[PDB]
């Protein structure tokens, strides 16, 4: 389906167009805005306005001009048109950030298993946190989601 | 068999917990520190990382700090410098030589049937579970946890004779810690029952007690007793007992091996979680 | 002369909303009402949120809560993006307070749990609706809530925050006018708040007409209880509207509080990071640069904060990515944070931080 939207005033305005045989068919008004909805074959279509007394085209619309002098809009109605995400993919075509406290909501530090920890915030997975450097031997971790499962791994590194 | 089909179907990942924590040690890593890691993070295994390698080469456990111990041991009045000095390579080259021994592993999607099989196949207790497409190591899937699973989901002993029972490796009560620790690398078992004056079993020195020397830096003495040793802290089974409530017992005092003993208290044999699994496989 | 989409005619329009006009539609047949999001794809692509409506679209699409407005179906036309939803009679819940007074204990109580069932749903999908309001909840012929404008929401990732400072400044958590960084949940609870405030006493609980008294207020969290609240959802109250967001009430906080719990339905529900220098953030970001192709490591500068580094790893021949970015911690100090980028992973990960690490700053 296609949308026809004629944007500026008008008393009565209307159309004409190959699909409907140059007929005039009446756009609906809203506010400023005048239109129809009207499904197309995928194909080429020209189309003209009757509005109120004279015949236009709008000038923002991709024109054609006959071998007869005639201009008229086009539109060429695409397969990718149809379809959203087809169409959407179409479509597309200082100082330091203060510290999130989130940052530094571990779950490490704060009977029970040594191996079992507390779930995560999905903001801080990912992130490394170390170690202060003791006996020139360095200690990095990080949370890591597999699944609907998490992971702390604690490398154990020489420096 | 009913439980072999049931852990044919269940994925590895199933038993992965929640949120758990994973220690990799790079093997260029003072071997001293990677026990002392264990100790301090709570844990009884951890993976290998070789960087020049870019691999998990093997795994770190209690079985390492007992063979150096045992390999290295001089006496009390001198330093295990071995252990004291060395990096885990190091010592992985000299632990295995001739003898080569590649990283077992299991995938979280792959069976549990496939895993409990893969702890037997290769003669081990503790498995890493990698995933392929990080190849990140995940967790360590432990022949307890396995058990506590099927137990979850469980809804006589001299009949079905399940575990060892002859030439059954033990100590007495003054037997010292090197001798011990001797013995788990000979024999090569997890624990060791504590004999009296006679056959009667009075206590058990486990490949876990072993962490404690390591724990209180108290491996420079292996002279002391098995009773000395075990002072920083028993449970047995008959042959008259079913299966089912026999292995309600170990899960429910979360015991890695129980022990098979007469009326008298005297020692006839052990059944393990490794040949319980296995009868279930 | 009727003009369709689906078979639905296309009559008033309901209201504008984040991107576009909200038109009514009556079934051609049937009598069915729709409410029609229309998005002028030629408008949609001026202000760059052709991305935004793609992933708002895929968002909504698989939704389905009793308190959360349903997207039917988008049909696209060469010309315009049509959003067929849900129509409610009730409209407003704005309006609904305007009209009749503020709620009783008991239907405030519905109301705010129905909500908060809603925006629990949303958050559980790693969907964060900013702009949170009673203008913004739309009630039916049945006094049911209903969750409405996803424009302004936004997708949570694992390991980032988000920036943008949306919505109306009353509902507008002190983080959001402050403009800092947030998770994102958060900032739905100091929303929700906002609105429980409104459902009982039928005003707001931050609101002046000099706009930086209204910001002040904001940021001191003081707001006034009327004599005729419960102390316990002034309780609950004082817990959602934290100024602290490491200090205010989660959906499980809130979900365990004895005012909420009340009459529920059943149907609704030594370590530090990275590494901290004292340099002037020029220097420091220079540093890094300076030690980044000291490694061999190729990357791509982003904000003059923001690096996402690369490495060939020279064993197993495989790229491996990460995402360096500076903070500003104390009025003294700054700290430069390292983020896994996912495409053994982890490992690699540690190695490449570690060799920054031995070559800085604290
Ligand atoms: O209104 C539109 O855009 C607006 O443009 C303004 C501007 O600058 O002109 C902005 O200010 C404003 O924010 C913006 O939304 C439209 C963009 N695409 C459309 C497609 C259709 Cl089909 C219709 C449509 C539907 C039903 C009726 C009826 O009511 C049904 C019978 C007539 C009438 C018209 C309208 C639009
Ligand atoms: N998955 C594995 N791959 C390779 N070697 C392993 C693996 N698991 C353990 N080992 C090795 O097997 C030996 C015995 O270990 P094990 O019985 O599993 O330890 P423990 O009983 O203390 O948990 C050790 O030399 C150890 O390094
Ligand atoms: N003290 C022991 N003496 C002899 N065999 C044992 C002893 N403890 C365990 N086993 C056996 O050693 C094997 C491996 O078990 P385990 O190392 O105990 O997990 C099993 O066949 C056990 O029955
Ligand atoms: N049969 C048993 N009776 C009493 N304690 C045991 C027994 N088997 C193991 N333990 C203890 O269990 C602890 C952990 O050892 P392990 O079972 O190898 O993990 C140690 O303190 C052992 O002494
Ligand atoms: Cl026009
Ligand atoms: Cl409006
Ligand atoms: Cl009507
Ligand atoms: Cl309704
Ligand atoms: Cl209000």
């Amino acid at each position: 389906p296609t949308v026809f939207r004629w944007t500026g005033g008008g008393k009565e305005v209307y159309l004409s167009g190959s699909f409907n045989n140059w007929s005039k068919l009446p756009l609906t008004r809203s506010q400023n805005n005048f239109v129809a909805i009207l499904d197309l074959p995928e194909g080429e279509h020209q189309y003209k306005f009757f509005v109120d007394g004279q015949w236009t085209h709008d000038p923002s619309e991709p024109i054609v001009t006959s071998q007869l002098g005639t201009v008229n809009n086009i539109i060429q109605v695409k397969k990718t048109d149809f379809e959203v995400f087809d169409a959407l993919m179409v479509d597309s075509q200082k100082a330091p950030p203060i510290l999130p406290p989130h940052l530094l909501q571990v779950i490490l530090n704060k009977s029970c298993d040594p191996a079992l920890l507390p779930e995560p915030n999905h903001v801080m997975l990912n992130h490394l946190y170390a170690l202060s450097i003791k006996d020139g031997v360095m200690v990095l971790s990080a949370t890591h989601r597999y699944k609907k499962k998490y992971v702390t791994t604690l490398l154990y590194k020489p420096i | 068999s009913v439980y072999t089909t049931f852990m044919k179907s269940h994925r590895c990942y199933d038993l992965i917990p929640t949120s758990s924590k994973l220690v990799v040690f790079d093997t260029s890593l003072q071997v001293k520190k990677a026990f002392f890691a264990l100790v301090t993070n709570g844990v009884r295994a951890a993976p290998l990382w070789d960087s020049k390698k870019q691999s998990f080469v093997g795994m770190l456990t209690i079985t390492d700090f007992i063979n150096i111990l045992h390999r290295y041991y001089k006496s009390a009045l001198v330093q295990i410098y071995e252990l004291e000095e060395h990096k885990i390579e190091t010592w992985r080259e000299v632990y295995l030589q001739d003898s080569f021994k590649p990283l077992v592993c299991i995938s979280p999607n792959a069976s549990l049937f496939d895993a409990v099989s893969s702890l037997i196949r290769n003669k081990i207790h503790r498995l890493p579970v990698i995933d392929p497409e990080s190849g990140n190591t995940l967790y360590i899937l432990t022949h307890k946890r396995i058990l506590k699973f099927l137990k979850l989901f469980i809804t006589s002993l001299e009949e079905l004779q399940i575990g060892t029972y002859a030439n059954i490796a033990m100590v007495r009560t003054t037997t010292p810690v090197y001798v011990a620790l001797g013995i788990f690398v000979q024999h090569r078992v997890s624990a060791l029952p504590v004999v009296d004056e006679k056959g009667r079993v009075v206590d058990i020195y486990s490949k876990f007690d072993v962490i404690n020397l390591a724990a209180e830096k108290t491996y420079n003495n292996l002279d002391v007793s098995v009773t000395k040793a075990l002072q920083h802290r028993v449970l047995k089974c008959y042959l008259h007992e079913t299966l089912e409530a026999i292995i309600n017992r170990l899960v429910e005092a979360e015991v890695h091996r129980l022990v098979v003993v007469d009326e008298h208290d005297v020692v006839k044999g052990i059944v393990s979680l490794s040949d319980i699994l296995q009868a279930l496989v | 002369g009727r003009v369709k989409i689906g078979h639905y005619i296309l009559g008033d329009t309901l209201g504008v909303g984040t991107f576009g006009k909200v038109k009514v539609g009556k079934h051609e047949l049937t009598g069915h009402k729709v409410a029609v999001k229309i998005l002028n794809r030629q408008k949609i692509r001026s202000l760059d949120v052709v991305g935004k409506i793609r992933r708002e679209i895929q968002n909504l699409k698989l939704f389905r809560h009793p308190h959360i407005i349903k997207l039917y179906q988008v049909i696209s036309t060469p010309s315009d993006i049509f959003m067929v939803m849900e129509y409610v009679s009730g409209g407003e819940l704005f309006d609904y307070i305007c009209k009749n007074g503020r709620l009783d204990e008991k239907e405030s109580r519905r109301l705010f749990q129905q909500i908060l069932s809603g925006v629990d749903y949303c958050h559980r999908h790693m969907v964060v609706h900013r702009d949170l309001k009673p203008e913004n909840v739309l009630l039916d012929a049945h006094m049911n809530a209903k969750i409405a404008d996803f424009g302004l929401s936004n997708m949570m990732s694992d390991g980032e925050f988000l920036r943008t400072s949306c919505g109306s400044p009353n509902y507008a958590a002190p983080e959001v006018i402050s403009g800092r960084l947030y998770a994102g949940p958060e900032v739905d609870i100091w929303s929700s708040g906002v609105i429980l405030y409104a459902l009982l006493c039928g005003t707001l609980p931050f609101d002046d007409d000099h706009v930086p008294t209204l910001f002040k207020k904001i940021c001191d969290g003081i707001f006034y209880t009327p004599q005729y609240l419960n102390p316990s959802v002034i309780s609950l109250l004082k817990h959602m509207l934290q100024v602290d967001p490491m200090k205010r009430a989660t959906i499980k906080d809130i979900r365990e509080h004895e005012w909420f719990k009340q009459d529920l339905p059943k149907y609704l529900f030594k370590w530090h990071l990275g590494i901290r220098s004292q340099s002037r953030p020029n220097d420091i970001m220079a540093e890094v640069c300076r030690a980044i192709k000291q490694l061999d490591y190729e990357w791509k500068v982003v904000n003059p904060y923001y690096l996402r580094v690369r490495r060939k790893n020279p064993v197993t021949s495989t790229f491996s990515k990460m995402s360096l970015q500076l903070y500003q911690v104390d009025s003294r100090t700054y700290l430069l944070d390292f983020r896994s980028i996912d495409d053994s992973h982890t490992i690699e990960f540690f190695e490449m931080c570690a060799n920054l690490i031995k070559i800085l700053a604290q």
